[PDB]
């Protein structure tokens, strides 16, 4: 008799088509199970259907959920309180918006264990909970507001909230998606060691497949609502059966990072000792603080090649992306292209003759490409600020670029609303190479995409170079998707270069600490 | 919080120094000569110190040292205001105990039970109460209650206890009761679907606790801010409300000064109401900063 | 939870702001008269019907009605300590009848011998005092008249023959701001503020020294200056007012059930007129008399006094009121006060044959007494009948509507009226139409009429003094200085907490008789 | 591509918008062409017919002086609609331009304009209007329009600045400046179409409030002169017959209430369409 | 006097 025996299920959202269409899973009352699935596949909705937190339109229309014999598919709002906190726990996804921003975190943790009445012994246990969940200084960190903690501490506190009543089953609804890998490993290694001595079961809901196989014990794969394959973990990665699992394991960067990666003097970009110095007026208006976002970086970028810049948040890799494009003023550096960038050329005459040979590609597809346009008027724009002939030229070109980024060529009146981001990024790529530049600056252009959509954009940029002879400056936040494309790696920490060498002297023999833990932090 | 008020008052200072300029400008610059637009008062007052700046300086010094001017009844404005403030204060306590009790008690229900007949009805009634102007609503209420179904007095008239000051209060509060019922409803209905609410209800504690410590605590801040900022329209409505009910408050004094065309005693009262409004704006911002820690540390 | 500090024993009455300081010989309006008559006490007192009785004087004797001898009751006092004697009367009259001081009630001292050489030009004949007022001893004094006047003893109770304290003849500019009388009431010396709050209110308290004919039965009055009679009536119904003098015309068809045995209605000695100065464009000479005989024949008085006043007015039949003795409603030549558009359009043409017309015709009134209805009705009637454009012009206060008229600073037609002082017809005609009267606002000058009235003011008996007034009105019917409209029917109303309200012959309540508690 | 087409289609099936648009069209036609409905002079007063019941010769009756209320309530609509529209048409331009400038060009403009709108927000609309129309001895329509516009802008400017500086965060203006476009052409082409939303949503409500405040100003005696017919000044003289028992009061008041309610509910619908998100704190 |  398992501790969770869901079989048959359907969750319709307001007389629309169903989101879940027949899922069936079971937790063996002490084991670890993963609910691997692509985005929008109804993998998290399922969780929200087990607890009862179906948002504002949901309703179970088939099957039944049975937690340890007693059926609970009937959400008896009064009976659910004997099960909601003390027998089934829930760890949310977003760390910033899952805490009331007007209550100290200590109050929110001491109100989550309060079944017995006391004021002093409960504020002396909501601190021990935060101390055992793992937290630098649980004395004063429990006296701050949810907006003064930093990313990983909010999640380390959400875990303590979730494990307050000693549940028999935890539901970790994608707990470490929005965290950088360095703490995305520590938080998971601590959770899987905390729920290992309490006997608690665990139900990961991830979007990776090589992560679950490292953590979980039984993996279940979901597509569009239906379970596709489910078996032992260490036999679902090395011997898949369903074609979906095949194209899901052959598109993970954790395999292909061990490939052959088949491939005029060069040295176009030459950076030397860039520096940016930010001052903040926090507190008194005359006690300004000193902070270096970018501190003495220097490199040289050879033509017809690639160079990836990595580093977690607060590494100034996004500020360095602006100082190169000319969208931000440096302090003590030069980024001279050949004779460009303020020395002889980019003074008043090459302020436009430079924009037509260096163009950026931004991070999320939904911000760029303003709503009140069409796919045509968005690609035609960089030909309208410069000058090219009208309908003969300006129409023939746009419907030829569309064919290079492999778009149906019938999406020329669609506003960016009905575009299903992932092919909305193929429009930001086509707009970039409209004037045939020779440098692209991909500022995490592919970080915010699905697992299968991301594998195609990297495979599209890699052959959009072998023909045009482009020259990329890729900017990522993890060593995972590099081995495929990049030929040279630069690592940054706290805004200062750490190691710089080829992508083989870094993926097989690194000579630094902080870049040797970025290797042992990928799900491999 | 300590370094927030030091920036709030420093921002208030130019607003005061600039709002006094507009009043003195509308006093001094007019089509030809305000001395004829507003005789021994032309040499003693306005001693013809043509360097406008120093005249403004002396004017501000007089305003500071308790000297406001002279009312149309021969008494200094200080005396008439100190004699007529208690009545308008007791009138403004009503219409603020109405718009904050009934308004909030209806908005909370219409938000928690949104999409229903009650919600539709309260929204369509709030949208109607704003349409009706203040003066016609006041006179209709006065007729229907005082004259026809004799319950309330027709006019208060210098005997103003909370007993017979209850109909003018309701009339003055029904306007802006249709705002504190359409704002709190839209706040609650959108705050009851947040993420921290789901995380708080997914850890045991019962429904009353959720509603009172996670929804209302977070959604009652804009309501308080709007109640603080509504004083500017409450002042304007008090004039028309104390005109037809014959109440001897600041509104009634200003109504008489407007009716009898006594121009030197309207500016002397409005230059006090403006300062009071600025003070209450600052004192409401100092509470909005204490109820939300994201601006306190911002 | 709150309220007021005044005792529930003061009798609240309505009133209005005096346009002039509180000096007896300087006021010519009822808004100030209804307070001066409370404050002071003259040689004779008028009861409700209007018959004079000896108030301060001990005897007023004569032998041939040209030589008068007046004595004074010993033992009177102003509310300051200083006695009342013959000097307080003689000096006050001499100050009132001086040309330099420019008083409004100066002409009233015309019958007295030695008036020409005291009032008039300040050159070629200069004596500061009249030669008719002589003081025999501290108490009695003698008075000489030019010609034997019939109604001299009757007018001695007027508010212009009041005594003034000695300390008034040293600074008459502060007296008008704080009078010190000797009558039934006195200005309540306010420890918590002033007694008189301009444009707000004024309250009086009884005078413990008064032993006369009008001893007050209440315990103080408070006149409240209202901004409109609608609010006045709402306050009367709500219990915030004790006596409402004039019911607004918008409540004349409901008052019978609203008040319900707390009202009364009867004739009064008041009238209403429409005036236009003789100093306007197109309104002087002959065109300007035709242009007034035209305005007089284009107003439907019977329709106005029926559709607006619910029947509580009387269309005018002459230049006086209807409740006065000797009044005649059938004078020859009266058929110039009738509605006739076919004639109103002949006179306008007879005037345009002298000078064409161009401009607007504005009728100015004070909005704090309920004149908008009949003023707009008159304006629409004139417009419809003549073709010209006439409009109404409201002003917020009587005290501020009269100060524009008094110093000739108005440039449009205006409403006006007259509330009688003593029941005599000549009193409705002389102060408005003599040569240099104080209340002669239009600018009328007719020596023929002046002499025809001065020959009526000397008739032997009393019935032969009315025929001559009716003959003198035959000149006003031919000149038409002002346009008379109607005569009043005064309606007053009191509340429950008052028990002895009664009205006089001229529509004012009988203060000093109102018993409240 | 004509964005507003899909918004039209989305709000075209909403009865709250449909009835509002119908009422607004009717009000605008009554205000534009009065002589199509009436045939008599508003100012002609025949005193021989003073208080008549509504009959076949007067659809609304006849007030004390003799006028018929139909024409007096049509031409009042003309005047009130004119005054209300002429002021919001200028408040829109001025406040929107100032809020767009201060809110897209950063500081050294934002500081000055924020201090100015803070100064102008410290004094209400009715109080300032009364004070300034007091010493305005010669008053007419354009003066009331100017005095209403002088004090009605700050809220519109605040909303416009808030809506523009939020747009400046989304990085399509960044992609526009990354290919060469001086900040003014960026301002126009991208920031104006994507930020002229809530500004209209609040301009409609401001128009309604302007109508209301002009009516209540003309009721207090200081407003439109007596030479023009208007609700307020008509209500002010019709309110005195109610005690005697004549419901003349309700035709001008009813017309005014319908006119204001139309614009109020139209503004609510337009808010629901163009910007339903900022409905949790402004209101 | 003159009526009010
Ligand atoms: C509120 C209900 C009525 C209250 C009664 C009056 C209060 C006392 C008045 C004072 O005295």
């Amino acid at each position: 008799a398992p501790l969770l025996s869901v079989e048959g299920l359907e969750v319709t959202f307001g007389t629309d088509a169903p989101a879940v269409c027949g899922v069936d899973l079971a937790v063996r009352s002490g084991q670890t199970v993963a609910v691997v699935g692509e985005s929008g596949s109804g993998k998290s909705t399922t969780a929200a259907a087990i607890l009862g937190l179906l948002p504002a339109g949901g309703r179970i229309t088939a099957g039944r959920v049975v937690f340890d014999g007693r059926d609970i598919t009937g959400a008896d709002a009064k009976r659910l309180r004997s099960i909601r906190g003390r027998e089934i726990g829930y760890v949310p996804q977003d760390p910033m918006t899952n805490l009331n921003p007007v209550w100290k975190v200590g109050f929110q943790v001491t109100e989550a264990l309060r079944a017995n009445t006391d004021g002093r012994a409960a504020r002396r246990r909501a601190v021990e909970l935060l101390a055992e969940a793992g937290l630098p200084d649980p004395a004063k960190q429990a006296g701050r507001y949810p907006h003064q903690l930093s990313g990983g501490m909010c999640q380390r506190a959400l875990i303590a909230i979730g494990l307050a009543g000693r549940p028999r089953l935890l539901i970790a609804d994608e707990p470490t998606s929005a965290l950088d890998v360095t703490v995305q490993r520590q938080v998971l290694d601590h959770l899987q060691g905390l729920t290992d001595e309490l006997g608690t079961a665990l139900l990961l809901i991830t979007h990776d497949l090589a992560l679950a196989a490292q953590r979980a014990e039984a993996v279940v794969v979901v597509r569009r609502g239906v379970v596709v394959e489910s078996g032992a973990a260490q036999s679902i990665l090395q011997s898949p059966q369903h074609e979906y699992t095949r194209r899901l394991v052959a598109a993970a960067p954790s395999l292909t990072a061990r490939s052959r990666r088949p491939p005029q003097a060069g040295d176009i970009l030459v950076v030397s000792e860039l520096t940016k110095i930010y001052r903040e007026s926090r507190g008194a208006p005359w006690r300004r603080v000193e902070s270096r976002a970018v501190d003495g970086v220097s490199f040289r970028l050879p033509r017809a090649s690639t160079l990836a810049i990595v580093g977690e948040s607060g590494s100034g890799k996004s500020t360095l992306a602006r100082m190169v494009l000319g969208l931000l003023q440096p302090t003590s550096g030069t980024v001279v292209f050949d004779g460009t960038y303020d020395v002889g050329a980019l003074a008043r005459d090459q302020v436009l003759a430079f924009r037509r040979r260096v163009q950026p590609v931004f991070q999320n597809p939904y911000s760029s490409l303003d709503p009140m346009y069409s796919v045509f008027r968005a690609i035609e724009e960089p030909l309208r600020v410069h000058h090219v002939g009208d309908r003969r030229q300006r129409q023939r070109a746009v419907r030829e670029l569309v064919d290079q980024v492999a778009l149906p060529s019938s999406i020329l009146g669609r506003r960016p609303r009905e575009l299903s981001g992932g092919q909305r990024q193929r429009v930001a790529i086509a707009r970039a190479l409209a004037l045939r530049p020779e440098v692209l600056v991909c500022d995490e252009a592919v970080s915010a995409l699905d697992v299968l959509v991301q594998a195609q954009i990297l495979d599209l940029l890699a052959d959009l170079q072998a023909d045009l002879g482009l020259t990329y400056l890729f900017i990522s936040h993890d060593l995972a998707v590099i081995r495929q494309i990049a030929d040279d790696v630069l690592v940054m920490r706290a805004g200062r270069v750490v190691e710089h060498a080829s992508t083989e002297e870094v993926f097989s023999r690194p000579r630094h600490e902080y870049t040797r833990q970025l290797l042992q932090a990928i799900p491999g | 919080m300590g370094w927030y008020v030091a920036r709030r008052v420093a921002v208030m200072v130019p607003v005061f120094l600039g709002a006094t300029l507009l009043i003195y400008g509308m006093v001094f610059l007019l089509p030809g000569d305000p001395v004829a637009a507003l005789a021994a008062q032309l040499r003693s007052h306005y001693h013809l110190d043509d360097p406008f700046l120093v005249q403004y300086l002396r004017y501000l010094g007089g305003i500071l040292h308790g000297d406001l001017g002279r009312a149309y009844s021969g008494l200094p404005v200080s005396a008439v205001l100190a004699h007529a403030f208690p009545v308008t204060i007791r009138l403004a306590l009503i219409a603020l105990a109405v718009e904050a009790v009934l308004g909030i008690g209806f908005g909370v229900i219409a938000g928690l039970r949104q999409g229903g007949i009650f919600d539709s009805a309260v929204l369509v009634t709030g949208l109607v109460i704003i349409a009706i102007p203040i003066f016609v609503l006041g006179f209709l209420a006065q007729f229907l209650f005082g004259v026809q179904l004799e319950i309330a007095p027709v006019t208060v008239g210098e005997r103003a206890s909370v007993g017979r000051l209850l109909l003018p209060g309701i009339v003055l509060g029904a306007m802006s009761f249709a705002y504190v019922v359409r704002l709190t409803r839209s706040a609650v209905a959108a705050n009851a679907h947040a993420d921290y609410v789901r995380t708080a209800t997914a850890k045991g504690l019962s429904r009353p606790r959720v509603v009172t410590v996670h929804i209302l605590r977070n959604s009652l801040i804009p309501v308080v801010t709007f109640l603080g900022a509504d004083l500017g329209a409450l002042m304007g409505g008090a004039i028309v409300t104390e005109g037809i009910f014959n109440i001897h408050g600041v509104g009634g004094v200003l109504y008489q000064a407007v009716t009898r065309q006594e121009t030197p005693t309207v500016v002397s009262i409005v230059t006090v109401l403006v300062l009071i409004y600025l003070i209450t704006n600052l004192l409401v911002d100092l509470l909005y900063a204490a109820l939300d820690p994201r601006i306190r540390y911002g | 939870c709150g309220g007021g500090v005044l005792s529930p024993d003061v009798v609240l009455v309505n009133g209005g702001e005096p346009p002039n300081p509180l000096i007896p010989t300087g006021t010519n309006d009822s808004n100030g008269g209804r307070i001066i008559d409370r404050l002071f006490a003259g040689l004779m007192s008028y009861d409700a019907v209007g018959k004079p009785s000896l108030e301060v004087a001990q005897s007023i004797e004569s032998a041939d009605n040209v030589n008068y001898r007046i004595t004074v009751k010993p033992g009177w006092k102003f509310t300051d300590g200083s006695p009342v004697t013959a000097h307080s009367f003689v000096d006050a009259w001499n100050y009132g009848a001086l040309s330099t001081n420019a008083q409004l009630q100066q002409h009233f001292f015309s019958p007295i011998e030695g008036f020409d050489d005291v009032a008039g030009a300040p050159g070629d004949k200069s004596r500061t005092t009249m030669s008719g007022l002589r003081v025999v001893n501290d108490l009695e004094f003698t008075v000489r008249l030019k010609a034997p006047t019939i109604d001299f003893t009757l007018r001695l109770g007027h508010s212009s023959f009041y005594p003034l304290p000695d300390s008034a003849f040293r600074d008459m500019a502060a007296f008008g701001r704080n009078p010190i009388g000797n009558g039934p009431y006195k200005l309540a010396d306010g420890p918590a503020g002033p007694a008189w709050e301009h444009n707000v209110r004024i309250d009086l308290v009884p005078n413990p020294d008064y032993h006369g004919n009008r001893k007050p039965r209440n315990k103080g009055l408070r006149f409240e200056f209202y901004a409109n009679l609608d609010t006045a009536y709402a306050d009367l119904l709500s219990g915030n007012l004790d006596v409402l003098d004039t019911i607004p015309p918008s409540a004349l068809t409901v008052y019978q059930r609203d008040l319900g045995d707390h009202a009364t209605s009867g004739p009064a000695a008041i009238n209403q007129t429409l005036d236009t100065p003789l100093r306007l464009p197109h309104f002087g000479g002959e065109e300007g008399r035709l242009r007034r005989l035209a305005l007089s024949a284009a107003i439907n008085r019977p329709q106005i006094c029926q559709q607006i006043f619910a029947g509580t007015r009387s269309p005018a039949r002459d230049f006086t009121a209807r409740s006065l003795p000797g009044f005649d409603p059938n004078l020859p030549g009266n058929e110039v006060l009738d509605y006739d558009p076919q004639r109103a359009r002949r006179l306008w043409a007879q005037a345009d044959a002298i000078s064409p017309w161009s401009g607007r015709y504005a009728i100015a009134y004070n909005a704090d007494a309920g004149h908008r209805d009949w003023v707009d009705a008159v304006a629409n009637s004139i417009k419809n009948v003549l073709g010209i454009d006439a409009v109404a012009a409201p002003q917020p206060t009587f005290a501020g509507f009269r100060t524009q008229i008094t110093n000739r600073a108005i440039d449009s037609a205006f409403r006006a009226g007259w509330r009688g002082d003593y029941p005599s017809m000549i009193e409705f005609l002389a102060p408005l139409f003599t040569a240099g009267a104080g209340s002669n606002d239009v600018g009328y000058i007719n020596p023929e009429f002046d002499a025809a009235l001065a020959a009526a003011e000397a008739a032997p008996t009393l019935t032969e003094s009315h025929e001559l007034v009716n003959d003198a009105q035959r000149i006003l019917f031919h000149d038409m200085p002002v346009v008379p409209l109607w005569d009043y029917i005064s309606v007053v109303g009191w509340s429950s907490q008052v028990s002895n309200v009664t009205v006089t012959w001229n529509g004012l309540p009988d203060y000093e008789n109102i018993v409240k508690a | 591509t004509g964005f507003w087409l899909d918004a039209w289609r989305g709000l075209r099936r909403r009865p709250k918008f449909v009835i509002a648009a119908a009422l607004i069209l009717l009000i605008l036609v009554v205000a534009a062409f009065p002589s199509l409905f009436t045939a008599a002079d508003p100012t002609y007063a025949d005193p021989s017919q003073s208080m008549l019941a509504p009959s076949a010769a007067h659809w609304f009756g006849t007030d004390l002086q003799g006028h018929d209320i139909y024409s007096r309530t049509v031409y009042g609509a003309r005047a009130s609609v004119t005054v209300g529209l002429g002021a919001t048409l200028a408040v829109f331009v001025v406040g929107g331009a100032l809020g767009a400038l201060a809110g897209f060009y950063g500081s050294w403009i934002d500081a000055v304009v924020s201090r100015v709108t803070d100064v102008f927000l410290g004094l209400p609309l009715l109080l300032a209007a009364i004070v300034l129309m007091q010493v305005m001895h010669h008053r007419t329509v354009w003066t009331v329009i100017a005095i209403l516009a002088l004090f009605g802008w700050p809220q519109v400017a605040r909303i416009a600045r808030g809506a523009v500086l939020e747009v400046r965060a989304s990085d399509y203006v960044l992609a526009a400046k990354a290919l060469g476009l001086n900040r003014f052409q960026i301002l126009l082409r991208h920031a104006l179409p994507n930020a002229v939303g809530p500004v209209i949503a609040v301009a409609t409500v401001a128009l309604g409030i302007f109508i209301v405040t002009e009516a209540t100003l003309s009721y207090l005696g200081v407003g439109l002169p007596t030479s023009v017919v208007s609700w307020g000044g008509d209500i002010n003289v019709a309110q005195t017959r109610l005690r005697s028992g004549s419901p003349i009061l309700f035709y001008p008041a009813g017309a005014l209430a319908i006119t204001v309610l139309a614009f109020m509910m139209m503004g609510d619908a337009l808010r629901d369409a163009l910007d339903p998100a900022s409905r949790a704190w402004r209101a | 006097a003159v009526a009010a």
